[PDB]
């Protein structure tokens, strides 16, 4: 019985109309933050019940939400769409109640329940940040020539491939290679979204401070097949990869 | 003269362009929405292609302070050099300036010579370097892609001055737009995908080539061989997928035969939109063949499928003089009109 | 007899006028945003055309003593050439005169004689040469596109006077305008800087806006103040008519076409003579919209059928006989698809179009026509 | 009013292109497709005058 609906984007139009919906896609954070407070504490309704206060998330309470971000529904219309999941209720008439803006569509929800089997084919669509653990030697100043020091520096070098390699394979090995930990076992993967997702990220007399949030998001589609129906349902509502909370670990349940 | 090509090409959406929020590029064209390729896209992907390496004779930095530490070996010129740039009018506002320089892959050498040069001053150094980097033009990727660097006022020295730092393009390059509405995708709120049909338009002015070359006239045409070669032999980002046919055409005046698809193809069968567009094109060049192509200059044209799969003549009119089906000799019938040019001759010119 | 051209005319996706911020040009037509061309730029485009370019004998400069050095030969004369256009009534406050003068004809040999005559001083010549640019009145671009210099009143001494110079221009361009609503894009460019650095590395990020439309022209030519702006001339004035006609009919504004190339032809053009001059912009007050079985462009044409046959109609006088030309491409889109014939004739190619129109004015034709280049 | 003077209309539109309302009619008493056929309608109202002859006025 899980929580899956539709909010709906414009991304088009007159472009000299200010739209604060464009400007809130083009970054994680305001997505992460306004989707996270999509589902309020209950207390703070039975306190103001319109959404009229001065938030703080410590009066919020925490779920590992997800969601995704895709677009393009044609029919002489470009759109954008935002699917969502999560583990309680979320209500959109509180969250939305002043933004009206921000959609093109009044948001719709059903409900939906998925079903799984045993070697069963499965369509699906997925979103993981290339992620790979690495020593690197540190590369500093710049200032005209390198400078290092024997410090070898911990982080998650985005996804790199022999030169006798194109990228789609290489993926399609990566998803083969993930697949029989997870739970699963494929055929064959198509890439169609390699690239780069920037953000930016504030914190606590104070400041504010601005760094580029770096993802090396990967989104593919196509052709699912299952080893076993026990292994997928802790899977949905948790995330598969990496940036589980940013929105990259939905899966599409889509049995075709 | 001008030539011109019109391409019929199918392209997968794996394989595509994409704008700030991941979706492939759409526009309203005859009132229906259609997927687009922009013009830069397909500009890069000829340019940074394996056929046109052997032409990519210009860089867009930003960065110049960095090419100028890769071939003196000593350390200490990189400040100079960026304090060159900041007297020509360049911003430091990091390693790398605030404006694009569009540079050749000669000059490269004579801005490292005059910036590691200690017998002249600073505003002596900056007119060098201006001096360089305005004439800096000699590069067939300069040509076709045209080039407007434009330097800082606040930030710059009075007595250093800046010469003609223009070079007009010779390259127009339509959008690319699907024949057909845009497929939908799967709304998930319930190979793999089929490529698209898209019309290509590219328009290249010999005349403004040979003078954005300098009066160099092989190279140029090497230049065009490698550009129609490129043009029928890439994919934009990632990555044989020919084209499905290509029309070239040399006359004195741009033409458009985007109206041809003003009505969409709107075929069910998927393996009906290509050859019907064909017919389409062919429908509507009929017309500006007659409607608008009479006395004067006759045009001419050749007609390439892949081994004459797809023809464009509706089997009676004669709008193209021949019909052939190799890509090299279809740039060797381009390369012969505009006098000798043989094609294997014409790679020996940088 | 006034001349009349109405045509349709559909682009590319492009952007060709654009504002100080990067826009299209729009407008609020009939309640709702259309895609506009601006006039000025049709006329530019006519102007600087290869078919209009044996009739460019107006140019509209501000440097006009560096003409008068150019021809003037290897003798120094911008300095007292300045100083006399500096008491004709052409201020000069840096190295460019703040008035821009429209004397337009290739006569600049006469303004030389002037400058350089050491015989006669400053007041006088600066009278000849006032009295030899009030004298233009010819060119074709000048009867099309007329001058307004009034010299400066807070400078030019008072023992020099001057003479007329309007003309009196005999064309209207209405602002092109797109038949159905406007549809504005965003486009997104980066530079992608070739050499590698530390970031993913893009030189410029920033919004391109574009469209594509429909668009409807309507030209004016007042034939009779056509033939009086030129004194006489016949033969220039139909030099000037036909060149017109095959210069619109296959030009478009050269603003953002090196990336945007979207040179397309007009598929409709109704020329028409009558003593009156008519809008047919009223036939798109209702924006068309597309229907599945058919294109947005012969939606345009069966509206403009539908409103012209209504205006002939409704306002028919006998004695003022109102006729048509109709020209598609290879016969393309008929006009009178659904019941009428409207026009007299409806012609397949631009070369008899331009010959008929000469033969209604006054039975000249196309090659005799030639000869007057001006 | 709706007595005693009628006031009457004529209502002119190119060939009839827009009908003087689309509800009830015989609100302008001739629906005139033409403009000299309204000046000749007018002119016989006020009191019989040809367009022809009115002409040699001036």
């Amino acid at each position: 019985m899980i929580y899956l609906s539709r909010l709906l984007i414009d991304t088009g139009g007159n472009p000299d109309r200010p739209r604060p919906g464009r400007k809130w896609l083009d970054n994680i954070y305001n997505v992460h933050r306004r989707l996270s407070m999509a589902f309020p504490s209950g207390l703070r309704r039975e306190q103001d019940p319109h959404f009229l206060k001065p938030f703080s998330p410590n009066d919020f309470q925490k779920t590992p939400f997800l969601f995704r971000v895709d677009n393009n529904i044609d029919g002489n219309d470009k759109r954008a769409i935002i699917i969502v999941q999560s583990v309680l209720e979320p209500d959109w008439d509180y969250c939305f109640q002043n933004a009206l803006d921000f959609l093109a569509a009044p948001p719709e929800t059903k409900e939906y329940n998925p079903e799984f089997k045993a070697g069963q084919l499965l369509r699906f669509r997925l979103r993981v940040n290339a992620s790979v653990r690495r020593h690197i030697p540190e590369m500093v100043q710049q200032d005209g020539q390198t400078i290092e020091t024997g410090k070898i520096l911990h982080k998650r070098v985005s996804l790199t491939w022999d030169a006798s390699s194109t990228p789609d394979q290489a993926l399609a090995d990566w998803l083969a290679a993930k697949s029989p930990k997870l739970g699963f076992t494929l055929q064959r993967c198509e890439l169609l979204q390699l690239g780069w997702v920037y953000g930016s990220k504030p914190e606590p007399w104070r400041e504010h401070k601005y760094n580029p949030l770096r993802f090396r998001a990967a989104l593919l589609e196509g052709v699912l097949e299952v080893d076993d129906p026990k292994l997928f349902l802790k899977t949905l509502s948790s995330g598969i990869g990496k940036a589980k909370s940013f929105g990259f670990g939905l899966l599409s349940v889509l049995p075709i | 003269m001008l030539i011109e090509i019109h391409m019929i090409q199918n392209h997968s959406p794996a394989n595509l362009n994409r704008d700030d929020l991941g979706a492939p590029k759409t526009c309203y064209f005859g009132g229906v929405l259609r997927s687009r390729i922009s013009s830069q896209c397909i500009k890069r992907s000829i340019r940074t292609s394996n056929d046109f390496k052997a032409l990519l004779g210009g860089v867009r930095t930003r960065r110049l302070a960095d090419l100028i530490q890769q071939e003196a070996g000593e350390t200490e010129c990189w400040k100079k050099a960026q304090e060159i740039l900041n007297k020509c009018g360049f911003k430091n506002k990091d390693d790398n300036t605030k404006m694009l320089v569009f540079m050749s892959k000669d000059k490269i050498k004579d801005l490292a010579r005059i910036v590691l040069d200690n017998s002249l001053g600073l505003t002596e150094a900056a007119q060098q370097v201006a001096n360089v980097i305005a004439q800096a033009t000699l590069a067939p990727d300069i040509a076709l892609c045209g080039r407007m660097l434009e330097p800082n006022d606040k930030d710059k020295d009075k007595k250093v001055k800046w010469s003609n730092t223009t070079v007009e393009a010779a390259l127009q390059v339509a959008h690319a737009i699907s024949t057909h509405i845009a497929r939908p995708e799967i709304d998930y709120f319930v190979s793999m995908f089929a490529s698209a049909c898209f019309y290509k338009y590219f328009s290249i002015d010999w005349e403004q080539l040979v003078k954005n070359l300098k009066g160099d006239t092989n190279l140029a045409a090497h230049t065009v061989g490698a550009f129609l070669l490129a043009a029928a032999k890439t994919n934009p980002s990632g990555k044989h997928n020919y084209p499905d046919g290509i029309l070239v055409e040399f006359k004195n005046s741009p033409i458009s035969y985007a109206n041809a698809f003003v009505r969409p193809v709107s075929v069910v069968k998927e393996s009906d939109l290509v050859e019907q567009s064909i017919g389409q094109l062919s429908n509507y060049v009929n017309d500006i063949r007659l409607g608008y192509y009479d006395e004067q200059s006759p045009v001419i044209g050749f007609w390439f499928s892949p081994n004459n799969r797809y023809p464009l003549g509706y089997k009676h009119s004669k709008l193209a003089s021949r019909n052939i089906g190799n890509l090299n000799e279809l740039v060797g019938a381009v390369l012969d009109y505009i006098g000798g040019f043989k094609w294997e001759e014409v790679q020996k010119s940088k």
